[PDB]
């Protein structure tokens, strides 16, 4: 009795840069009573969580937020790389209440307009949190979908408790045909993990596309305190960074230089990327009676191994889920922790 | 109020009073009657007797009743035996009633089917977000001097009149105007109520308010936001139209002994289809602290917490003295108004 | 729909956006009204804002529900201008030409606000929607009745304009009876059939308005064993564990540490002349955007003359700020002037470096 | 507020000899070991009986010292048990030394040490849901030569950093060796809100330790004691090896490359680039 | 009543009307709306032309209904005469034949809502009398109609169908349980039943 | 809390050093100081040279210097150090006895007293005599509170409670009732209760044959760790042995039978300083045996139970019929009015409920908690953590029975200019120490923190 992914078969490519434009759904449907406060409040709360998470794991991307009220798509946060703006925008929205019908077509068109400036190496995306069971379009939709797939704009949507044919067509269409991206939910926890899996970059099997070197430079922190002075918000700020080339102060960020317009990063962002590129082989669960290995943990020192012949208890299993390449044991907690938070396998590091 | 809004045409439902003579023993359709006319000492004319004779003549297959608990069940049983009907109906208002005698009116009519679950009704959107409070009006020297002076029941209006009570009321008025809310005030007094109304200087319902004027103020109160505070006395209640409750203020707490609190809670708090405020139904009991009716205000608090409505107390008023019109604010003017009320 | 030159030339749109933000109009005018920048390039920086605004604008709402609803979901507010009054009426107009035409024809006389819509209730909301009123309130008069008569044949001709030769999978027409010539029976009462045709016609009109598309080793082990022994050799006198040994050494360690504590403490994680502060802030914003345009252009490249104009302007701005500092030192004295110089040091350095870099590149190209 | 100080002392007998080689052989690690024991006791006393833990890094793997994995199956005297057990284990480990131990000098398992220690911290925190443990680990390294900067451990160190920040676990480091600022460690302490201390060899640290390696449990109103600036001008070019400032980073590869593009197939992921894009870069 | 206003607010209505041409037009707009965003309702007659040949694929049909059970004797006695012939000539009684015909048309209506096995869709009925006919239905319909799903109220009906729609929406594609019910390319049939040659 | 630390600093300096002669005691009091002082002391312990103060200021950054004052005032008050105006500067250093004793303790010192423990066959079972100690503690608690039958024979203990006035009971009539002292006994759960009792034994046992140094040596040696072998045999003074026998009578010593053996280290001495887990014929279920119910509806929901514990609950709520899992009781304004008759403040009960009866309200306090502190800045509405509705009701009852408002501090003056008064008021609002202020009178009655910080800023 195990619930594990068999194997990862695109551990070669992902979209590391991103520009994901999450589009919420604020329309009369979202006011029904299936999720604890409503659909809407729970949705926005989880949206905040996802914003934090996504801007953590992909700390070099941008993001924009879009609502769908009264059949209109009203941008509530410009495509920007500072999580706090989007966070505040969502805060503001959550106190406002939905109305009108969701105009999927308008939101789609607004996005396609929005992502034009994003350069070729950056990758586009949208994430429709579609909640209702209808749309209300002021135009042909398949027209838009065709324009989309022409502009190389992958789309993933998370329907609420139903399946809508057009959305299924939409996901199947933009994502190079390979349909896996219209996942819809059946529980709140399912919803949390839905957003979580939306956080990561997105491979399926990438067509051979243009791969391009991108100019960027790293800043150096500043020293003085009273000389507070800023060139990205025109304030007094007690000390920040210096563009190596533009050579002007910039308040703390991985932002783009507001003088000479080149990307700024430290490295730790690149480190996050590295973590996403080449993950580990999924740790194997050791055979119950065939292990005969050390009775402890390895990374930690846990005493949860077996019980040695106990009718049904020992017949159950032997908590020895052990990674492959280092071939050392690890208790369940250690394996969960390694594969979730820190991806340097303890033993596999040491040799 | 409803039966013409309802499908009922009053052409057949003749209204009988023993004073309001109407068409009996000739009504082609259903009738509407009252306990006082049906069986009571208030048989000012034999119209009621003829109505009862016709009721005996026709086997009335069903009976509709509204608030039978006030009227003793003796007349109910007498007319039950007299008419020999096919079926009846009890639209009760209280869980426990004085007419729960050995022969229960339930088995006289039928079993229970639904309970007026006010927590279900006053929170789903009808009177949703019922918040209750008991503001403690600060004590002053004159009030306690009067307390020590006499121990009779004349202290009701004496502790009611507190000018700080009006200051809190005015702050509530301005706050609900800022929020665009609606305010209901329970004030059965006459002199102090009119003095407060003069002080606030706005259109107001008061004691024995004219019915046309009361309807005009209700329109300008629930529809217009320039006026949003109405003072309901003891003259209306069970004789007037219940306005939407968004902010209720109670001043007097005598109301006989009991069950009047329950009836007032059921009626004054009516459906309000507003949800802008987080607490779309405020209940307030402006009570002069350190007075005779502190015990009865605690009784009201216990009653309400039995009722299950959300209750609190707000005596840390935000900007309590920052309100306009601080007339009679000083304890000297409190004592002068106490002298005024001693006349009452 | 949105193009770089399009937003560049969308002058009315650009001025609308000027009205959009006080900060925007301020920076723009001080980049313009101060004999500064042509608006063209100024927007050439700000293009994404323009695109966003434009898209946020021309956003036709759907037809659909509200369109319909304007006949069904709208039966209560008999008062004045109800919900979405202008919005609802325009939805009506796009939804039904007849009402729009009647209202227009009844502008010079007979106000269509109260009395127009009152008679409209009867006339239309009986015509469309529910069953044939026929009897009852036949207020469908004058313009109402005329438009009724019109709309009849009008919807007729529309329906006519709707007939496709449906693909032969669905072709119920050719499917029924148009195979044979047969003799059946039939047994399965007027009016209301029109109701059904009404709902069909409404829906299809809606959909069509949407299809329109509008040492190592040895000594290593040796020393190791030595230590291992020393350990095993009882020892480990934690009393002898240094404590601090040399009081002097101790002192020196403390010195180092207090030095470092001081230096890192110097990190206290408020200008005087608020009006001059704001003025200097304006100057900084100005010089920042000016340099922004250069460091765009000086990188990118054939518009050399534009770069020349930018460089001349930037040199002018540098001299301007030099005079600004001179005036600040003259008037505010030194301490306030010192604070201003501190506030402007980074930007000043950046622009000076940009000037020097341009001078170097110009010399390189020339020589 | 109890704290789980989990020291991580690395002991390379190669680096131990280097420490003997450095300056004079005026004292082996024994000084460090004793000072560590004393500091550990100090922390063990300071708080309301808050646990500790210690891990090592010998030439051919790592192994716990204090928590003393199941083996059979004075002064407060708990100090006694901790210290005597640790020293018994460490002498046992020193028995684990020979030429085959001298063989696998290719790596330096410090990264494994930090990672495993973090896993331990997670284990303890998770089991002890009640009385949440404001934990924080340490690092002691004998700074030796023969490698100006080993980098094959670069990534796992940073993964350790990110785990630490998420777990909210400051990680302080003390390098004992030559004047070579351990850049990755330096960024590790600075980023994870730690403190760096590049002592000289032979001084009895105990003062350094008890001063600047004891203010990280759960205080943080107090100025840390870090050395000079912590410049984040990060990794040198993968191709070149010179520290980069205006980087040039390919793609899905993510490697940072110098101003010298090989023109195709960035030399860490086989990805030929658009020659049009190459020219666009060359447009300068 | 106002009932139609709500369904207007959600989906589209497309009635069925006697003239065939307009019927075809309405039907195609129904398809065009279903595959578009807005949901659309088509209501027709069981005896009518619509049920005869028209197909309802995955998108175009999710939840058929059967308001009432189709019966004819609303009208006159030609059925009575034919049924007389039936009883005299064949050992068949009236209500037997009538129920048989009714369930014939009911099954014909219902079967339209599936095309493959990837498709799916609710198939409700509505009448008191249906409960006893559960055996008259075609087998493959009867199998899915478990005992516990009889005379359900509308409310539990909505509950169950909600759970269904959600569950089917899941990509429950083990692809190893589909080796049971798909008999994959050239082999599983070959292997399985060439062995089943027993 | 009498805050024994205050009692600690009460004693003079020479006897303080007398105590510091015992290294184990030095360590045990090191456990008590505020963390700032802990760190500073650990710094100073080793470098054998005094240190100027300026460094010890620059060590601490802002937003927390108040802890700097806390630490320095505490340490100076108990005079662990010696400030030295050597060159007009401040040459801090500890009482050298403290330094040497502590340093000995860290690295194998000569504290034979701390090492008084003996290691041998500790046949003492965990439950073994642990249940007996728990039973004795329960017996004395019930007898002091007053049970239906109080078998408490602690004649010395009873004398201590009476002369100490432990509870408002008529010991002359034998009454052991809840006074302000009795209310506190109902309040201080374990550390509070054991501490108050230890202080009482100190006050009563202070006249003759004390040897306070040996007294504290014995107390902390009990609290230090399991001495085990030869404790009662050898590791005790004569008066030390008498005090040990008395404490063992008082429960706080789990000495075995035979009246002559090594020290019996009951868990209670551990409980004296641990501030940790509180759990103790032969039956004791392993679970949060505490049982009660307190929620928004103001009612008791008891499934678990404990007789003296539920009696404690009854001390402010009515009892009608004890049930199997429940006891008939409903918490209302009158319920607490019962204790208000004793005049017990509705203050200790707050944290009591937040802490006690949680063995039956774990899930309640968790759902109230909801981790709504990291989520507090995002979702501005806390989810009834530490239920404030009941808190408001309790405060309302307290005011209703109270009718009087009081404030702590002292009157302040010599605010010559409005600028200093306004700046101090702003600073206090930043630190939340100003109860009330007015520039017209230049006076108020608040805590001394603002004046302390301003004076420190002015002088140094
Ligand atoms: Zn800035
Ligand atoms: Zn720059
Ligand atoms: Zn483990
Ligand atoms: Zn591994």
């Amino acid at each position: 009795k195990k619930r594990t992914a068999k194997k990862n078969i695109t551990p070669y490519q992902r979209g590391i840069i991103r520009s994901l434009i999450l589009t919420l759904d604020c329309s009369e449907a979202m006011l029904e009573k299936d999720l604890r406060p409503n659909r809407h409040a729970m949705i926005i709360q989880y949206a905040i969580d996802f914003v934090h998470e996504f801007f953590d794991q992909n700390p070099i991307s941008q993001m924009g937020i879009i609502i769908m009220r009264n059949g209109l798509a009203q941008l509530v946060s410009q495509v920007s790389g500072n999580p706090q703006d989007h966070i505040d925008a969502l805060k503001s929205i959550r106190k406002q209440e939905p109305k009108g019908n969701p105009s999927l077509q308008n939101a789609l068109e607004m996005a396609r307009g929005l992502l034009l400036p994003v350069p070729a190496h950056c990758t586009r995306e949208v994430l429709i949190v579609f909640g209702s069971l209808s749309t209300t379009d002021p135009g042909d939709i398949h027209q838009t979908i065709d324009s989309l797939v022409s502009e190389k704009i992958r789309v993933k949507v998370l329907g609420l408790s139903a399946q809508v044919a057009i959305c299924k067509e939409l996901c199947k269409a933009t994502n190079y045909g390979d349909e896996s991206f219209y996942k819809i939910l059946l529980d709140e926890t399912h919803l949390k993990e839905l957003f979580n899996e939306a956080v990561t970059p997105l491979p399926v099997n990438k067509i051979n596309k243009g791969f391009t070197l991108v100019k960027m430079g790293f800043p150096t922190r500043i020293f003085e305190d009273t000389p507070t002075f800023c060139s990205c918000h025109s304030k007094l700020v007690y000390g920040g960074y210096f563009c190596p080339n533009c050579h002007s102060k910039v308040c703390s960020l991985p932002t783009v230089c507001p003088c000479c317009d080149l990307m700024l990063i430290l490295s730790t962002h690149l480190a996050r990327s590295y973590h996403h590129l080449m993950p580990l082989k999924t740790f194997a669960e050791v055979p119950t009676t065939e292990k005969f290995r050390s009775e402890d943990c390895f990374s930690c020192q846990s005493r949860f191994p077996i019980l040695k012949n106990h009718k049904n208890g020992k017949l159950l299993t032997s908590s020895r889920y052990r990674c492959e390449d280092c071939k050392q044991e690890f208790c369940v907690d250690c394996d969960v922790f390694i594969h979730e938070i820190l991806h340097n396998c303890p033993g596999c590091e040491s040799k | 109020q409803f039966l013409q809004w309802c499908t009922l045409q009053p052409e057949n439902c003749a209204v009988f009073t023993s004073d309001n003579k109407e068409m009996f023993q000739t009504e082609s359709g259903l009738v509407v009657s009252t306990y006082s006319m049906v069986a009571n000492t208030r048989n000012r004319s034999h119209d009621s007797q003829k109505v009862m004779d016709f009721l005996t003549g026709r086997e009335w297959g069903f009976i509709i009743l509204d608030e039978v608990h006030v009227v003793p069940a003796a007349m109910f049983r007498r007319v039950v035996s007299t008419i020999a009907a096919h079926a009846k109906l009890g639209l009760t208002a209280t869980l426990v009633r004085e007419d729960d005698k050995i022969g229960d009116l339930n088995f006289l009519i039928g079993p229970k089917l639904y309970e007026a679950n006010w927590m279900e009704l006053s929170q789903k959107g009808h009177i949703a977000n019922v918040q209750c409070a008991e503001v403690w009006c600060p004590m002053t020297a004159e009030f306690y001097q009067e307390y020590l002076r006499e121990t009779a029941r004349k202290r009701m209006l004496l502790y009611i009149m507190n000018p700080t009570k009006f200051q809190a009321c005015q702050f509530l008025i301005q706050y609900h105007e800022r929020r665009g809310d609606k305010i209901i005030v329970f004030s059965d007094n006459v002199y102090a109520l009119q003095e407060y109304a003069l002080k606030m200087g706005k259109p107001f319902i008061y004691g024995s308010t004219p019915q046309q004027e009361r309807m005009n103020i209700l329109q300008n109160f629930q529809y217009n936001d320039q006026i949003n505070t109405i003072f309901l006395s003891k003259v209306g209640d069970t004789s007037i139209d219940l306005p939407e409750a968004t902010c209720l203020i109670q001043i007097s707490s005598h109301y006989g002994s009991r069950r009047q609190e329950a009836q007032r809670l059921g009626r004054i708090l009516r459906a309000k289809r507003r949800n802008d405020e987080g607490f779309n139904a405020f209940f307030y009991s402006l009570v002069s602290k350190d007075t005779q009716e502190m015990y009865y205000s605690t009784k009201r608090q216990a009653f309400l917490v039995d009722q299950g409505y959300a209750f609190k107390v707000i005596t840390h008023l935000h900007g309590m003295e920052n309100i306009p019109n601080l007339a009679y604010a000083s304890p000297r003017e409190r004592r002068e108004l106490l002298q005024e009320v001693l006349l009452k | 729909s949105l193009s770089k030159e399009k937003l560049l030339t969308n002058l009315k749109l650009q001025q609308s956006l000027l009205k959009g933000n006080k900060v925007l109009m301020k920076v723009f005018q001080e980049t313009v009204i101060n004999a500064g920048l042509p608006p063209s390039e100024f927007w050439s920086t700000r293009i994404p804002l323009l695109r966003a605004f434009a898209l946020s604008t021309s956003q036709k709402v759907g037809p659909y529900n509200v369109l319909s609803t304007i006949k069904p979901v709208a039966s209560s507010e008999n008062k004045v201008n109800v919900n979405l009054s202008r919005e609802k009426i325009l939805n009506i107009f796009e939804n039904y030409p007849i009402v729009k035409k009647a209202y227009t024809d009844n502008v010079p006389k007979n106000f269509k606000e109260p009395e127009f819509w009152a008679r409209f209730f009867s006339s239309k909301l009986f015509r469309k929607l529910r069953g044939e009123k026929i009897m009852q309130n036949d207020r469908g008069d004058v313009i109402i009745d005329r438009y009724l008569t019109l709309d009849q044949e009008f919807d007729r001709k529309d329906d006519d304009m709707l007939l496709h030769p449906v693909k032969k999978i669905i072709d119920l027409d050719g499917n029924i009876q148009d195979d044979p010539v047969v003799r059946g029976n039939r047994p399965d009462s007027d009016g209301t059939v029109d109701i059904l045709k009404g709902m069909n016609r409404l829906s299809e009109k809606m959909i069509m308005a949407l299809k329109n598309e509008y040492s190592n080793q040895q000594m290593l082990q040796q020393l190791s064993l030595v230590m291992d022994n020393l350990i095993n050799k009882l020892d480990l006198n934690q009393v002898v564990p240094n404590n601090e040994v040399s009081n002097k050494i101790n002192k020196r360690v403390i010195t180092a540490i207090k030095i470092n504590a001081k230096q890192a403490k110097h990190n206290n994680v408020e200008v005087k002349s608020t009006l001059p502060i704001d003025l200097l802030e304006s100057c900084r914003m100005l010089h920042t955007t000016c340099c922004e345009f250069l460091k765009h252009f000086y990188i990118h490249q054939k518009q050399a003359s534009t770069v020349k104009k930018l460089y001349n302007h930037l040199k002018d701005c540098i001299e301007k700020l030099n005079e600004l500092f001179q005036d600040v030192l003259n008037g505010d004295g030194e301490s306030m002037s010192n604070t201003c110089t501190a506030y402007l040091k980074p930007v000043l350095n950046s622009i000076t470096l940009a000037t020097h870099k341009y001078d170097e590149y110009f010399n390189e190209y020339n020589n | 507020s109890p704290s789980l100080l989990t020291v991580i002392i690395e002991i390379a007998p190669k680096l131990w000899t280097t420490f003997d080689e450095e300056g004079n052989e005026k004292g082996s690690i024994i000084k460090v070991l004793e000072a560590l024991i004393v500091f550990l006791n100090a922390h063990l006393a300071f708080n309301s009986a808050n646990k500790v833990a210690v891990i090592a890094a010998y030439s051919q793997g790592i192994k716990y010292l204090y928590p003393e994995s199941t083996s059979a199956l004075d002064m407060y005297r708990r100090f006694r048990n901790v210290d005597e057990t640790l020293v018994e284990e460490i002498y046992k480990l020193f028995e684990l030394e020979k030429k085959q131990i001298e063989q696998n000098s290719q790596r330096s398992t410090l990264a494994g040490a930090m990672s495993a220690g973090l896993t331990y911290v997670n284990r303890i925190s998770k089991e002890s849901v009640t009385t949440s443990l404001k934990s924080r680990l340490l690092v002691l390294t004998c700074g030796s030569g023969s490698s100006k900067d080993e980098i094959f451990q670069y990534i796992p160190i940073m993964n350790c950093i990110f785990s630490a920040t998420k777990m909210k676990c400051p990680i302080d480091v003390v390098k004992i060796g030559g004047s070579k600022e351990s850049t990755f460690l330096q960024q590790t302490t600075d980023a994870t809100n730690g403190v760096y201390l590049h002592v000289e060899s032979t001084e009895g640290l105990i003062q350094y330790l008890a001063t600047a390696m004891f203010i990280d449990p759960s205080l943080r109103p107090i100025i840390v004691k870090p050395n000079h600036g912590s410049v984040d001008f990060r990794t040198s070019c993968y191709l070149t090896g010179r520290v980069v400032a205006v980087g040039f980073i390919c793609s899905v590869c993510l490697c940072v490359l110098s101003i010298i593009p090989p023109g195709n197939k960035c030399p860490a992921c086989d990805s030929q680039f658009d020659e049009h894009v190459i020219a666009k870069l060359k447009r300068k | 009543m106002g009932i139609l206003d709500e369904v207007w607010k959600h989906k589209l209505i497309l009635v069925e009307t006697p003239d065939a041409q307009e019927t075809s037009l309405a039907l195609e707009t129904y398809r065009k709306a279903c595959s578009n965003g807005r949901g659309a309702i088509l209501l027709s007659v069981a005896r009518g032309k619509v049920s005869e040949g028209i197909d309802f694929d995955h998108q175009y049909g999710r939840t058929v209904l059967m308001i009432g059970i189709p019966f004819q004797y609303t009208e006159s006695r030609i059925l009575k005469a034919r049924l007389e012939f039936m009883r005299e000539n064949y050992r068949i009684r009236e209500n037997d034949f009538l129920s048989f015909d009714a369930m014939r048309h009911a099954a014909q209506c219902l079967g339209r809502v599936l095309r493959g096995k990837d498709d799916y869709g609710v198939m409700v009925l509505a009448d008191r009398r249906f409960s006893r006919k559960r055996s008259q239905l075609p087998k493959w319909i009867a199998q899915g109609l478990s005992d516990a799903d009889l005379n359900l109220s509308t409310d539990m009906a909505i509950s169950n169908t909600k759970q269904f729609l959600r569950t089917m929406a899941q990509p429950t594609d083990p692809k190893d349980q589909e080796g049971v019910s798909v008999w994959s390319y050239e082999d599983l049939i070959k292997h399985q039943n060439s062995r089943k040659d027993q | 809390k009498h805050s024994v630390t205050q009692y600690l600093e009460e004693i003079p300096q020479q006897v303080q050093n007398r105590l510091y002669t015992s290294p184990a005691t030095c360590l045990a009091i090191y456990r008590i100081l505020p963390p700032l002082a802990k760190f500073f002391i650990m710094a100073m312990v080793f470098n054998e040279n005094e240190v100027p103060l300026l460094d010890l200021d620059k060590w601490v950054n802002s937003n927390g210097k108040l802890q700097f004052q806390n630490a320095i005032k505490s340490m100076k008050s108990l005079h662990l150090l010696i400030p030295n105006k050597s060159s007009g500067t401040l040459m801090i250093n500890l009482n050298p006895t403290f330094k040497i004793s502590l340093r000995n303790a860290l690295t194998g010192g000569e504290v034979q007293n701390s090492f008084g423990v003996v290691v041998e066959e500790n046949v003492v079972s965990l439950d073994l005599l642990d249940e007996y100690s728990a039973n004795k503690w329960e017996t004395i608690l019930h007898f002091m509170v007053g049970t239906p039958l109080a078998k408490i024979p602690s004649e010395k203990v009873l004398n201590l409670l009476k002369h100490s006035k432990l509870m408002e009971e008529v010991n002359s009539t034998g009454e052991f009732k809840i006074t302000n002292e009795g209310f506190q006994f109902l309040l201080q759960e374990i550390n509070s209760q054991l501490w108050t009792l230890l202080l009482q034994y100190l006050k009563m046992i202070e006249t003759s044959k004390m040897d306070l140094v040996d007294v504290l040596h014995f107390i902390f040696m009990l609290g230090a760790l399991e001495v085990g072998k030869a404790y009662k045999i050898d590791a005790l003074s004569e008066t030390q042995r008498i005090m040990l026998q008395d404490m063992r009578d008082y429960g706080l010593v789990f000495q075995k039978h035979s009246n002559d053996s090594i020290f019996y280290p009951t868990k209670l001495a551990l409980m004296l300083t641990s501030d940790t887990k509180t759990i103790r014929g032969l039956k004791n279920q392993d679970i949060p045996d505490g049982s009660l119910i307190v929620e928004t509806n103001f009612k008791i929901y008891s499934y678990s139970n404990s007789p003296l514990q539920i009696a404690v609950l009854s001390l402010f709520v009515h009892l009608k019929a004890r049930f199997v899992n429940m006891v008939l009781g409903q918490i209302t304004r009158e319920s607490i009015r019962r204790a208000l008759t004793n005049g017990i403040t509705a203050d200790q009960i707050i944290a009591y409920l937040e802490t006690h009866a949680h063995p039956q309200m774990r899930r309640l306090a968790e759902e109230k908690l909801e981790k709504k502190l990291e989520l507090d800045p995002n979702c501005k509405e806390p989810l009834q953590v530490l239920p404030p509705t009941v808190v408001d009701q309790i405060r309302l009852w307290q005011l209703e029975l109270d009718r009087v408002i009081t404030y702590e501090g002292s009157l302040y003056s010599d605010f010559e200019t409005s600028q200093e008064y306004n700046l101090l008021s702003k600073y206090a609002q930043d630190i939340g120490v100003l109860l009330w202020k007015d520039d017209k009178k230049k006076k108020f009655f608040i805590s001394k923190e603002g004046n302390s910080q301003v004076l420190d800023f002015a002088k140094r």
